């Protein structure tokens, strides 16, 4: 009987071919996801095999398994909305999530018709709550339900889950929706978990009641802020308070500490000094977020007694002093230190060279700390420092080639700092190494080839920098270069008609260099490739049909993540060149900057744009970005510079290009800023350029151009000037 | 600001399928950085050209609080709904371009406020009324292409419009 509902099931797939060792003759036991208990079946997990079928389909063949206890659907992409169905009073566990599920969350209901199951899990779907908040979700036979990051909006919805009663509810999870209101689990007594995180609670902070069995609180992000002490005080049996991102103010107040482990203030408008009162927290308090808030004074030296905490990050605050060494030392448990962003001053300890042996991640970054870095730092055998963030800070003097010696580091982070002289070119052993960032720094000579024998380098940042001589060759052994920033520097030589060989390179930022001759076609075959900066340089050449070929194969998913700035060129000063600078900014404040201006002539009276990068597309897309301006780039620019549908800003100025602009310029329909200016293109501009829609800027100016401007679409917005100096021109609008 | 509070209350009326208002951020200082909007030498809003995002939703009535808004355009969208007459509050402005929509109800007499405007096209909609006598008002409007929609209740020659075509009116259920 059993085994026909599982084969009924098997027809909807469409799909036959999963579910292959499912077959009418076997016996159901032998089938993949399909676990018996003395040979009768009590568990299906389908999980992570797309099914891509309705959930009525699901529900009509199994939830009927006359004694399934548990069915595991996550991530089959089970599609559709969830119904009433029979179910049997066995199956007390289903996990719909990672799905796409969908309705109104009136649908969960439903489920009232299983009578024995205890465990629900649909997060990650699109249930939203569409007109106004009332009935209830009358499954109260739930221990665990689990609505969180669907597309529910609302408020005292978390009153409309828990409303026909809570009583044996352990765990509540309703995070990263927009539920908002009053949280009352005061009735919930058994209830050991409540996750309301990335939510709208502008307004109640929850009412937990008794608190006897709550280990999990997480409040975080939200606008949530008003007296949380006071509400918490009822439990001390707690494990975890996440109360970050968060408009909390005041000193930090009186809270629990008895079975506390981790604890999250961070984010928020705290201010003061890091109490003593904390104290005997230290027994367990396996780790600790303070930063981002209003903190000062230095590190309270009991944190010397907290063994058990891993980590401890202090983050953006006002806190001063020299490097406490004296309690660092004493925390054997530490993992990562998080100091970044402070008034910490002074050398760097002799005294430190051991963290850099226990230490997995030193964040120090923009901060005050001044002389050289410790060439003794690295001098342990034992070291395992993966994460050094040393940047934006006044070290002075060359770079320590003894820094070789940590040999777990992974990035590796000097910028914004005064380093003076070469480039160690011992740094090529380093064997795990992906993020090298020096840009902003008085380092000279060469780009060291022995960068070579890193087989992981992805990210590498050289920008400000003096660094003379050509492109190293043997980076073409670096499989894993995504992010290459040369930008600022006196380079010379060309692009490697090899740099198409790197699968993964993304953003190739050449500006304010000499490097000079052609447009490598390679550059074409970089599946890769979105942010192509070539500006204020020497290039010969005319812009090569095979560049963008690859457009619409395109997938940048890799990329995705780092943290940047770009300052958008003002134009307002001549000197300035490019659309723009794209920089790593990770841990480098935003006010230092200035920094940069003796370098950089533009103005930062400019918008400085930023954020962590997202490309705006998974797969099949296109370059997103190019300048090519202020060089001798020259010729016809090609039909097939239309081929780039997300590409936001087309730079070609101040060059020799002639001919006329191809129609296809029209088609570039995610260009935002056409700049052409500067130019010996002639003849006319086609209406069919028209079509660009979300246009804010356009310069034309400075050509050969004439004939009239195409007045339907954005360009009547555009002020004249930018039309200026084409005396063959028919229009004014 | 309150201005990113504005464009805010748009991105929620608004439906952002091909999600062109992702970048609107409304932790952020202002919205002087999101992309498609723009803004002036002091961070104030100027533009938001969000004109073909095949963007859906309605009009919203705190879209009034740009007040240093010039150029905005909606345009060619499935955007529906009335257009709001705290628009007229909008009292810098040049182009105003709701063209191409499905845009309903009558056009605001509240239009006779912005002297500064010097496009109108509500063109090609669906709109429902007189016409104002007070777009006679601004004389400055060196174009005005509102076609394409049913109205009537006269065709206006107070004489502002005096310097349009009627090729401008095409359908109006005119005169
Ligand atoms: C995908 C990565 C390469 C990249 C860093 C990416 O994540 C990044 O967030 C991109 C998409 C943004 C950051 C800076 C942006 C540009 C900043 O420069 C500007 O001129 C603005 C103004 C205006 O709003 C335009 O519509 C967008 C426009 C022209 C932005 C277009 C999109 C960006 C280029
Ligand atoms: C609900 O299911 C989701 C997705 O199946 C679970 O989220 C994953 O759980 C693992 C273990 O916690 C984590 O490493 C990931 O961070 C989670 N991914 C997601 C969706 O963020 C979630 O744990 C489930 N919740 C319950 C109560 O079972
Ligand atoms: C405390 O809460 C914050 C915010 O809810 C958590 O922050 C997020 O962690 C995930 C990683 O799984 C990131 O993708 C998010 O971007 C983080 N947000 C922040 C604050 O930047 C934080 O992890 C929580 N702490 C713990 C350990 O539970
Ligand atoms: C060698 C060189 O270019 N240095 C200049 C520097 O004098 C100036 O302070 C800056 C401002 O634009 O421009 C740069
Ligand atoms: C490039 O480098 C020099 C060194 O300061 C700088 O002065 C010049 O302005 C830079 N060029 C551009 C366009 O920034």
């Amino acid at each position: 009987r059993e085994i026909h509902q599982l084969i009924s099931f098997k027809d909807v797939l469409p799909d036959k071919n999963l579910l292959p060792d499912w077959s009418s003759n076997k016996n159901p036991c032998t089938f993949d996801g399909v676990t018996c208990r003395d040979d009768k079946v009590t568990s299906i997990d389908l999980s992570s095999k797309p099914l891509n079928v309705g959930f009525s389909a699901v529900s009509s063949s199994l939830l009927s398994l006359t004694g399934l206890e548990s069915l595991f659907l996550s991530n089959s992409h089970i599609n559709g909305s969830v119904s009433g169905f029979k179910c049997s009073a066995s199956l007390t566990s289903l996990d719909l999530s990672r799905n796409s599920l969908s309705g109104p969350v009136t649908t969960l209901t439903s489920l009232g018709s299983c009578s024995g199951l205890k465990f629900l899990n649909v997060s990650s779907n699109t249930l939203d709550f569409p007109g106004k908040v009332s009935g209830g979700l009358k499954l109260n036979s739930l221990e665990v339900l689990d609505l969180s990051a669907n597309s529910i909006s609302g408020a005292n919805v978390v009153g409309w889950v828990l409303s026909d009663g809570c009583g044996e509810l352990k765990h509540l999870a309703i995070s990263g929706n927009k539920i908002s209101g009053d949280v009352d689990v005061s009735r919930c007594v058994n209830l050991e978990f409540l996750d309301v995180s990335s939510n709208n609670f502008s307004t109640g902070i929850p009412f937990l009641g008794d608190c006897s069995a709550l280990q999990h609180l997480d409040i975080s992000g939200n606008k949530l802020s008003g007296d949380f002490s006071r509400a918490i005080s009822t439990c001390t049996e707690l494990k975890l308070l996440n109360i970050s991102s968060n408009q909390f103010v005041g000193p930090i107040p009186p809270l629990p500490l008895k079975s506390l482990q981790y604890l999250s203030l961070a984010e928020n408008k705290f201010t003061g000094e890091i109490p003593d009162f904390l104290s005997g927290a230290c027994d367990t308090l396996t780790g600790l977020d303070l930063s981002g808030n209003h903190f000062y004074g230095a590190v309270p030296p009991f944190f010397g007694s907290c063994s058990l905490l891993e980590s401890l990050a202090l983050s953006s605050n006002n806190f001063s002093g020299e490097l406490p060494m004296d309690t660092l030392l004493k925390m054997r448990g530490l993992k990562v230190l998080d100091l970044s962003f402070n008034e910490f001053s002074g050398e760097l300890p002799e005294s430190l060279t051991n963290l850099s042996a226990s230490l997995l991640t030193l964040d120090l970054s923009s901060n005050n700390f001044s002389g050289p870095i410790l060439p003794n730092l690295c001098q342990n055998p034992k070291n395992t420092l993966q994460e050094l963030y040393l940047q934006n800070n006044g070290f002075t003097g060359k770079i320590p080639p003894t820094l070789s010696n940590c040999s777990e580091l992974v990035s590796l982070h000097l910028s914004f700092n005064y380093l003076s002289g070469t480039i160690p070119s011992s740094l090529g052993s380093l064997s795990k190494l992906r993020d090298l960032k020096l840009w902003l720094n008085m380092l000279e000579g060469e780009i060291p080839q022995e960068l070579m024998y890193v087989k992981t380098l992805e990210t590498l940042i050289l920008d400000f920098n003096d660094l003379t001589g050509e492109i190293p060759s043997g980076l073409s052994n670096c499989t894993n270069l995504n992010w290459i920033s040369l930008s600022n520097n006196r380079l010379t030589g060309e692009i490697p008609k090899w740099i198409g060989r790197l699968e993964n390179l993304a953003i190739l930022k050449l500006s304010n260099n000499s490097f000079s001759g052609n447009i490598p076609a390679e550059l074409g075959d970089c599946r890769s490739l979105i942010w192509l900066d070539l500006n204020t340089n020497l290039f010969n050449g005319t812009i090569p049909a095979a560049m963008f070929k690859q457009s619409g194969k395109i997938a940048a998913n890799f990329i995705a993540g780092k943290r940047y700035v770009y300052i958008k060129n003002d134009g307002m000063k001549k000197e300035c060149h490019g659309a723009g600078n794209l920089l790593e900014f990770q841990g480098i404040r935003s006010e230092q900057l200035n920094r940069l201006s003796t370098r950089n002539p533009c103005n930062i009276t400019s918008r400085v744009y930023g954020g962590h990068t997202s490309p705006t597309f998974d797969n099949n897309g296109s370059m997103m970005f190019l300048d090519m301006s202020y060089n001798m780039l020259s010729g016809y620019i090609p039909k097939e510079i239309g081929s780039m549908p997300y590409l936001f800003i087309l730079n070609l100025g101040h060059n020799d290009i002639s001919g006329s602009i191809p129609d296809e310029v029209g088609d570039l329909r995610g260009l935002n800023i056409l700049d052409l200016s500067s130019n010996k293109l002639d003849g006319r501009i086609p209406q069919a350029m028209s079509a660009l829609t979300m246009l804010t800027e356009i310069d034309l100016s400075n050509n050969n151009l004439s004939g009239p401007i195409p007045e339907m679409g954005q360009f009547e917005t555009f002020p004249p000037a930018k039309f200026l100096n084409n005396p063959g021109l028919c229009g004014y609008p | 600001n309150a201005e990113g509070d504005a464009l805010s209350a748009l991105k929620n009326s608004l439906a952002d399928p091909n999600k062109v208002l992702q970048s609107w951020d409304a932790t952020l200082v202002t919205p002087c950085t999101w992309f498609h909007v723009t803004c002036n030498s002091d961070n104030s809003v100027t533009r938001v050209d969000l004109g073909n995002a095949n963007l859906s939703g309605q009009l919203v009535m705190q879209l009034g609080q740009l007040p240093n808004l010039q150029y905005l355009e909606l345009y060619s969208n499935n955007i529906t709904g009335t257009i709001p007459e705290q628009l007229g509050n909008l009292t810098e402005l040049v182009s105003l371009d709701l063209y191409l929509n499905n845009l309903s109800g009558p056009i605001p007499s509240t239009l006779g406020r912005l002297k500064k405007l010097r496009f109108l096209r509500l063109n090609n909609n669906s709109l429902s009324g007189e016409i104002p006598r007070s777009l006679t008002a601004v004389l400055t409007l060196q174009v005005l292409d509102l076609s394409n929609n049913p109205l009537t209740g006269d065709i206006p020659v107070n004489g502002s419009f005096s310097l349009f075509t009627p090729i401008s009116f095409a359908n109006t259920k005119l005169t």
